[PDB]
Formats: structure tokens, sequence, C-alpha cells
RNA sequence: AACGAGACUCUGGCAUGCUAACUAGUUACGCGACCCCCGAGCGGUCGGCGUCCCCCAACUUCUUAGAGGGACAAGUGGCGUUCAGCCACCCGAGAUUGAGCAAUAACAGGUCUGUGAUGCCCUUAGAUGUCGGGGCUGCACGCGCGCUACACUGACUGGCUCAGCGUGUGCCUACCCUACGCCGGCAGGCGCGGGUAACCCGUUGAACCCCAUUCGUGAUGGGGAUCGGGGAUUGCAAUUAUU
């Protein structure tokens, strides 16, 4: 099946896991000091975050066009509680997603393609829709 | 059912109006039945307009009050479909005939209001419209619920779901049961 | 012979174009399945008329939308104004009056603005308030 | 030469131009019966348009005074040599010209001669040019040290509606005197509606007339006449 | 040669704009041109919001000023001639004109 | 609510049932058309409402007699 | 008879009618390429998913902006002198969507610190016309406009998913908006490229909201005032803390 047919909440879970069996990632030292944005006040709950944000990177690279450090920033970035000061929007960690996309290049499931960002693979893409049939399978949509 | 919606499980059908006073204020299944209480945002730019849309969604639109709530109608909702669950497990009934008992039971039967003599207050009893019995019980409950769980680690569901039942079956541990014959008790005094 | 008649519907600048296109069943906004669109408490509403007319009038079309504009909410008022405008058309355009006339007096029964559109956008605010309507304090001492 | 600026400021810097030269002019052309301008770029030269009511003393003798002002704007916006054409203009009905009016007003009170019979004098004219209607207003001291305000009307006015600004011109002059200022302010009403220049509307202002042709006859009785 | 040569107009004047739009539309079919309609762009909007009052005092007021400009353009391709021998005259109102060597 | 009708259209509605009496319907749209082109009425909204009065006007004129 | 009211101008709401578009789209194939059998079938094909390919294709519903039409108390039922109008209903966009413009006469209202508008008076070389430094932020107190809060209809940490009005270097005298690549926890630095702009930033991949963990009625993880130390950016200069 395509990505599309499939809840979403459920891809993630499942592909953060696929992963982490394989060997697949190598991850930076900080991730164990790592605020993660700006606009946070505090640390994640979790101990595999990396693992879990890699996941959503490659989905949005198979709806979209593809784009670099920036927007997948942008696409992250929330609300910023200033204290006593009016809530306004800011942008998020840089250098956290700099390591995820060269990360996931290592694999060769992205890869620097031409228009200016890193496209998904075919080999990338094959993968995708190889485990979105999983989630079809395992509860039953 | 295929040609009249239920609630998305729970029959209007089998749902009474047991006043007759109260009835063509009071209806919610004559084909208001819908899947769920939610409107385009027509409800009101004529006086009788506002009795059309149905009781369910009335409640709904109630509960949301007090600043930080407002505008968060999808929140709301949720809160509503516990209670109807909530109410059907904890007694075993259709769970709308608890909340018509509830409303029935919350509105008053004489109100009072304030006359100018001698530029001292003075009072007079008054009676009231059916609309208006309905649109106060609807306030009186919700107040409730609200007030409750101000402090308790109780969830404003369950809170919510206590009030229609000690309504429904007066018992004056309610905030509406009270204050109905609070007003009740003025009026008797000042005739 | 091809066969394809389009529609539109709108909501507070939420439109939802929604064509009609023969085939069988499957119907689809944006190339996703309607039983996951996103707030998932309102899958009662956009599924209404589809429920309530029968799955049977939607058993010799393909219908694909693509939405822009609005919220999350107004969207979904969208894609169930075209759709049932969408069904319409291909019963006014392929066959008789009959057919149609029936339809169009199950909808307009618990018209909810199906078949209509709502005349009311925002109004422009004037200064000395902070809406259109409100205003500013004012104080005597 | 080049390359060249945004078209949203395009028009910023034209409008700029417009109102500087507008300013300039009525500094120096006061007493020669001043008008306006209207300007037109034209295929590589410029035209200036200088509309005043005696082009005599605009010209002066061997054209003196109209080469000064063509040198001048040559130097003072940077225009390329040789491009700037000066022309003059004469305007007929000199009445509905209204800042020609007021600042004629100006130069016979500084002039020394009485309010009065001054703005009486300019009303009659501007009536008998063509006018539905004409206003002044002279706002200032006079006969001691406290201001007053006088008022000279005539015909009809308007002052609402969108028609204000098509049917009505006005002008603001201020004049000196040894004591102080005085206001000038005339105001004059356009009168066409049968038709020309075409310049304003054919259609009333104020009350919005339904213009009404009548035909009416009929003699008939049966016959059939061939052809 | 024949070249994709466009005359964009710019105006803020819709009907001074439009009727020397439409004597240009005339004139190139007239001639059998193969001429592209107009192509109106989205109107833009300059606005500018400020005070009614100098040296503020009194109930607080404002103004809207608005300038509309326009523009719109008739895609032409014939020889480049013909095109800036014709295009520079039969143009009456203040309305600006830009001839472009090129663009498809 | 309002939309009391001025002296401009009771004037000129007047006037026109007099010299075009024979070419009114009692349409609204016919009665419409024949004002525009037995005089110009330099708006569209204030056309569409001489024309609404016209007609309502003629209503009674095939009764008895109107006193204006 | 005239001015104001209304009329008028702008804006919103009704067009599968009209006008026409690679600086706007849609549809249709031609497709070839990628993808998974995911469904009939076998992987092909048919169907589904977007992108490149798109044309000498077709069209203008969506988007854009022009010319036009449409609503008038028009029709019906009540009510009114049966006049002027008012109420209900059908059709449907109901006779009020919101703004702009606005009379006569007046005020010892505000503004000489907007004005090379201006009277009179003052001052004018030991200057009320220039550089350097300080101040307009100084607090036992009184008042006004607001902002953020007092939690569970919540906070916190992850995950999902939607928008619009605008604006932008080539300007003032030295200056814009930013994609992409690289380095850093962050602020930020650095290398390259586009944008005169329905063309590039930006298919503006915004918040509340939505979905799943954690906290538990506790001045608590609610609240973030006060205050210590350290790191960056702007500038000629940052101390009484520029950000």
């Amino acid at each position: 099946v395509t990505v599309k047919d499939v809840n979403q909440q459920e891809f993630v879970r499942a592909l953060a896991a696929f992963l982490k069996k394989s060997g697949k990632l190598k991850v930076p030292e900080w991730v164990d000091t790592v605020k993660l944005a700006k606009h946070k006040e505090l640390a994640p709950y979790d101990e595999n975050w990396f693992y879990t944000r890699a996941a959503s990177t490659a989905r949005h690279l198979y709806l979209r066009g593809g784009a670099g450090v920036g927007s997948m920033t942008k696409i992250y970035g929330g609300r910023q509680r200033n204290g006593v000061m009016p809530s306004h929007f800011s942008r998020g960690s840089k250098s956290v997603a700099r390591r995820v996309l060269q990360a996931l290049e290592g694999l060769k499931m992205v890869e620097k393609d031409q228009d200016w960002g890193r496209k998904l693979t075919p080999q990338g893409q094959r993968d995708l829709d190889r485990i979105a049939g999983q989630v079809a399978a395992a509860k039953k949509k | 059912t295929p040609d009249i919606k239920l609630f998305g499980k729970w029959s209007t059908d089998d749902v009474q109006i047991n006043d007759i006073s109260l009835q063509d204020y009071i209806a919610v299944k004559e084909k208001y039945a819908k899947y769920l209480p939610h409107s385009a945002g027509r409800y009101a730019a004529k006086r009788f307009r506002k009795a059309q849309c149905p009781i369910v969604e009335r409640l709904t639109n109630s509960m949301m009050m007090h600043g930080r709530n407002n505008g968060k109608k999808l929140m709301t909702v949720r809160i509503v479909k516990h209670a109807f669950e909530i109410i059907h497990l904890l007694t075993g009934e259709n769970p709308l005939q608890v909340l018509v008992n509830a409303i029935i039971n919350s509105g008053p039967r004489e109100d009072s209001t304030r006359i100018g003599r001698a530029g001292t207050v003075r009072r007079q009893a008054v009676d009231v419209s059916p609309l208006r019995r309905v649109n106060q019980a609807i306030w009186l409950l919700c107040t409730g619920a609200r007030e409750a769980a101000f402090r308790n680690i109780k969830t404003i569901a369950e809170c919510l779901a206590d009030e229609l039942i000690n309504a429904a079956k007066g018992s004056s541990n309610s905030y509406a049961i009270k204050k109905k014959d609070e007003l009740e008790r003025v009026a008797k005094s000042n005739r | 012979p091809l066969q394809s008649v389009q529609v539109f519907g709108r909501k507070k600048t939420a439109t939802a174009v929604a064509h009609c296109k023969r085939g069988n069943g499957l119907i689809k906004v944006n190339g996703r399945p309607l039983e996951m669109i996103e707030p998932r408490t309102l899958q009662y509403k956009l599924l209404e008329p589809v429920l309530l007319l029968g799955k049977e009038r939607f058993a010799g079309v393909d219908i694909r939308v693509r939405v822009k504009g609005g919220g999350h909410v107004a969207q979904i008022y969208a894609i169930r104004q075209s759709i049932s405008k969408a069904l319409v058309a291909y019963y006014q355009k392929y066959v008789d009056e009959a057919s149609k006339k029936e339809i169009k007096d199950i909808l307009i029964q618990y018209d909810r603005t199906l078949l209509v559109a709502d005349p009311r956008r925002c109004e422009s605010k004037k200064f000395g308030g902070p809406g259109a309507r409100a205003r500013y304090q004012k104080s005597y001492r | 030469m080049a390359v060249q600026i945004s078209k949203k400021r395009k028009f910023v810097a034209d409008g700029i131009f417009k109102a500087e030269l507008n300013e300039f002019l009525t500094r120096e052309l006061a007493e020669d019966g001043y008008s306006g301008v209207e300007v037109r770029v034209t295929p590589t030269r410029t035209e200036i348009i200088i509309l005043a009511t005696r082009t005599q003393n605009v010209l002066g003798e061997k054209g003196r005074r109209i080469r000064e002002l063509t040198a001048v704007v040559q130097k003072r916006f940077g225009f390329p040599e040789g491009s700037v054409e000066l022309y003059a203009e004469k305007v007929a009905t000199r009445g509905l010209c209204a800042i020609a009016q007021a600042e004629s007003l100006r130069y016979k009170l500084l002039g020394g001669l009485a309010v009065r019979r001054a703005c009486y004098g300019v009303l009659r004219f501007i009536m008998e040019s063509g006018a539905k209607g004409c206003e002044v207003v002279v706002s200032g001291k006079l006969r001691g040290q406290r201001a007053k305000s006088m008022k000279f009307v005539d015909g009809l006015m308007i002052h609402s509606g969108d028609p204000v600004n098509y049917y009505v011109d006005t002008a603001v002059r201020h004049v000196l005197l040894r004591q102080g200022v005085l206001g000038i302010k005339v105001k004059i009403m356009l009168p066409w509606d049968p038709s020309g220049k075409i310049g304003p509307k054919k259609p009333l202002p104020d009350h919005v007339s339904i213009v009404e042709p009548k035909d009416e006859i009929l003699p008939t009785t049966p016959i059939s006449e061939q052809k | 040669a024949i070249h994709r040569i466009r005359i964009t107009l710019t105006s803020r004047n819709v009907k001074s704009l439009e009727k020397v739009c439409a004597d240009l539309i005339r004139g190139a079919k007239e001639k059998n041109l193969k001429v592209k309609g107009p192509v109106r762009m989205p109107t833009k909007t300059l606005r500018i919001t400020t005070r009614k009052t100098p040296c503020g005092e009194g109930s607080k007021t404002w103004d809207r000023f608005q300038m509309r400009i326009h523009k719109r353009l008739i895609d032409l391709h014939s020889p480049s001639e013909i095109v800036k021998q014709i295009t520079s005259i039969s143009i009456e109102p203040g309305v600006e004109v830009e001839v472009t060597i090129a663009d498809a | 609510m309002g939309r009391v009708r001025t002296k401009t259209v009771k004037k000129a509605a007047r006037v026109i049932i007099e010299k075009y009496y024979t070419r009114l319907g009692n349409d609204f749209h016919t009665n419409k058309r024949v004002c525009e082109e037995i005089a110009i009425i330099p708006s569209k909204k204030l056309r569409n409402k001489i024309a609404g009065y016209v007609t309502h006007l003629m209503k009674r004129i095939q009764r008895g007699p109107v006193r204006g």
C-alpha cells in the first residue's frame, strides 16, 4: 500500500522500532543533554527520541518535494512561552536535524538530489511502502 | 435507524417528554436527531429560531464558559461523549431520559423580579416562560460540574454525570435542585 | 465515452473541488481515505450523506477531492458540501429528473449547508477597539 | 542608465514631481493668473504644459521667462539635457478656475481695497461665467484685534457624498497684512450636465434627476398600404 | 525575425487602461499578428494608515488612504519593427507602456 | 427595515405614468425596461425602485381615480 | 425653493452566463520513469499513490479581473383611512454586511515644539545659532491604560495537521527578504544562489485545536517576579545591566 492509506500515529511507532533493530542510524554523542528546541523548557522524557524523529523525517520527504535543514526545523517548531511577555512562535534546533539527515544519507535512504534539497532514494521509498502494509497486517485496516 | 440518525450509538427513540407544558421547546427526535451536535452557525437571528436547535447541542454550548474555555467547542464534545457513557454504566437507562428529567426537574415554577417603589427594594412574584425554564435549567446544572472540578481530582465528565443523576431524581445534592427551591421559597414570601 | 462533471463547495474561504468521474466506489480526499481525515471526532459528519443515502448511490463514480483554505474545521464542512452536490450533478446530467429530485428532498430536509453556503465572513475592524465591535476602556478619572 | 526602480515606487516618484512643481510655479506666476499645470512625458521628450490665463506676462519679451524656467528644471531634477520642453496654454472660461479666482482676490485685497466690495466683485464674475453657485470665506482680523468670519454665498452648493470630488473645486490662499494673516478660501460649483467638455459627468449631483424625453401621438385606423 | 514581443501596460485608472489595451488588440488582430489576449494581474493595495490630527489631542482618529495600481499585458509574436512603430502612437491618456524584447 | 420612499421617486413615478400610460404592464421586469428606454435613470438601484413604485401605482389606477 | 437626511462612492454576499490567461490552474492522454501487490490478475495490464515528463493537446469549474445581469416591499396572506406604510410566508442572497463622504451656528477647546504660515515683543558675539559629558529611567507615596497569572476544561514531553492581509536589496547617503550547503547545545558564524517581485523567499509545511505518555489537589512540576555567573549579535561607544 501507499503510506497515505494508514494512520500516521501508528506509522512512526513501528518505523522507529524497525530502524533500531537493524543497527541503523549512527547517533550523535549529545542526546542526553539536549533541550531539543529553543522554545522548550525541558529535555524529552524519551530516551530514544532520535529514532522517533528520523521516522517523521523520512515520511515528510515521501509527501513533499524535499527540502533542507532549515525547512525540517520550521515543520517541527512550535510556541514559545516567554513568561510575562506574550507567547510567539520560534524555530527549534538545527544541529540535531543536520545529524539526522546525514545519518539517513549514510544508509542511502536519502540523497542530495537536484533542486535545493535532499530527496528519498528509491530504496528508501521501497522500505516505507513495505512496512506500510505491515501496519495493516498487524491490527487490521 | 437507517432514515434517522442515532447519536453515534444512542437511540432518540424511546425518549419522551413527560410534560405537555415544556414540549415544543424540548424536542430531540422529531427529525432533529443527528449524529453529532454541531451547526453551520445558524442558531439565532429571530426569537423563535433559538428553540429549534437540539437540547443536546444547547447543553454543549453552555458548557464552555469563563474565559479559557471559550472557542473550544471540540474539547467540549469530548466531555459529553464520556457523560452519556458514564450515565449508562452507572445506572443503566436510555441516558437521554436521564437528561430530560434533569432539565424538567430543574426549571422553576415561579420566579421573582424587582419593582421600584419609594426608592427602596420591593419584589414581586411573576411566572416564567417554558423557554425560560429550559434556558435556566441548562445554565444551573452546568455551573455545578464547573464548580466541583475546580480543585477536585475528579474530572468534569464524572462531575457532570453525577449532577444529572441528582437532578433526574431529586435529592438536593446537586447545585441545581438546591438553587431551584431557593427561588420558589422567595416567590412564596413576596407574592 | 468519458464522463466527468465537477462541483465545489465553500465555507469561510475553504474551497473543495469534488469531481465525479465514472467508475465504482472509492471516495478519497487528497489521495487519502475519508476514514482518516484528521480531527477524527467529526468522522460521522463527512460520512453522513454516504451513510444516510446508502452506498448504492456511490457505485457508479470514483470521487476524489482537492482542498485548500480555511482551518481544520471549515474544511470538513467544505468536503461534505462538495460530495453532496457532486453526487447530484452526476444524476442531473446522465440520469433523469425523478432520480435526483428524490435525493434533493432527503438532503435539504436536514440542511446544514450541504446544498447551500453561508454568506458570513469576517467584518473589517475599525480603530478604537481590538475587535470590530469591542472598544477600549473609557476612564473619567 | 539603469536599472529601474520598483513599479510601486515608480508612481510615488511621479507624484513627488507632479506636486513639487505645482508649488514651485505658484510662488512665481501668482501675479500672472496661474491656474495649474498638466505634465506629459512623450517619446524621448518631456512636456510641461504651464496653464495660466494671461500667457503674455508668462512669455515676456524675447521669451526670457520661459527660458529661465526651462533651464531651472534642467538642473534641479537632474534631467538629461535638451529633453525638457515647456509649452504654455491659455484657458477659456476663467470663472470655473477657482485657484486663479482666489489668487486674484488676494492681489485685489493686498493692493489695498475694502473686503465687502471686493468679495461681491469676484462673486458675480464666477456666477456670470457659468456656475450653479459659489462661495467665498474670509477668516481673520478686521476692525480690531479679534477675528471674525465673513461668508458671501450665492446659488447652489454641495457638501456631502462622492459628487464633491467632481462638481466642486476648492482653493486656499494665505494673504499677509501688517497685522497678522487673513485666510481666503473660494469654493465654486461646476454647471455642466447636458454635455461637454465632457468634463464633469452628465448626471446631476445632489438630487440625481430623471432625464425625461417626451413623445406621444396616435392617429391609427386600419388600412393596408403596399410597398 | 518574428519574436515574442510583450506589450506591458500599467495604470491606475481602469477606463484609461482598458480602452488603450483594446486599441492595440484591434490593430494587431486586424493585421493578423496572432495576438494573445490580456493577462490581468492582481491589483495591488498601497495602504497608509496614519493620524488625522496633527499634535494629537481630542478623540483618537485615523485615516485610511489607498492607491490601486493595475497591471495587464498583451503578448504578441510578430516582427519587432511594426510593433515598436504602432505601439508608441495612438495613446491619449497618461498610461505607461514597456516593450520587452523576449520573455518566451 | 424602514425604506420609506423619498420624494424624488414619487415625483417622477407620477410623471412617467402620465405620459407613458400605454407602455405599462403590471409586471416588475417589463415596467423596468420601459423606464430604461423612455428615460435614463442614472443609477441601477434607483431604477429598480422607480419601476416598483410605478408598478404599485398601476395596480390602484385600474380601480377608482387617483388624486395625485 | 435650497442645505443636511436619502441619493452617491468603496466593500461583502449570488453567476458551471459573457470576456482570457506557460508571471494562473484544471482535465486529458501521450507517456516513459519510481514505488508496493496493495485489490482482480502474476510482477504486465486494469485500479490506487505523488513527482519528473508534459504538448504543436483540450478546457477556464477552481485562481485571477474586466464588462454585464440579479432584490424592487416583487408575489401571496393579514393589518392600516385601505392612503403612506407595518407584520408573516413562498422564491431566495430579504426589503439593516461593514465603512467612506456629511448642514447652520458656535467653543476665548488643542496646536507659535509640522509649516521658509504669521503679527508684536524679546534675544542676537560673554548668543536662545556648534563639539564633549550628564539628564528626560532619579523614589517613604497617589492614579490611569495594559500584559502575565492563580492550574486537571491544566501544565509538561513527543506525534499529527489546517490559513490570510501584507512586505522585501537596486531606496537617504549605505542599506533588504532569504532558500540551499557546512560548523555549533543555543544565540550565532561561514560558503554559495535567487528575487524590480501571481516569476524568488512562500504549494507562506503558524498558533489555539487534534492524538499518545508523565505529573496528582500539594503555593505542587501551578506562577516566573527577584537575583548570581557565563556565552553571542548591533554600533563610533552598551556602565544606571540596548537586544
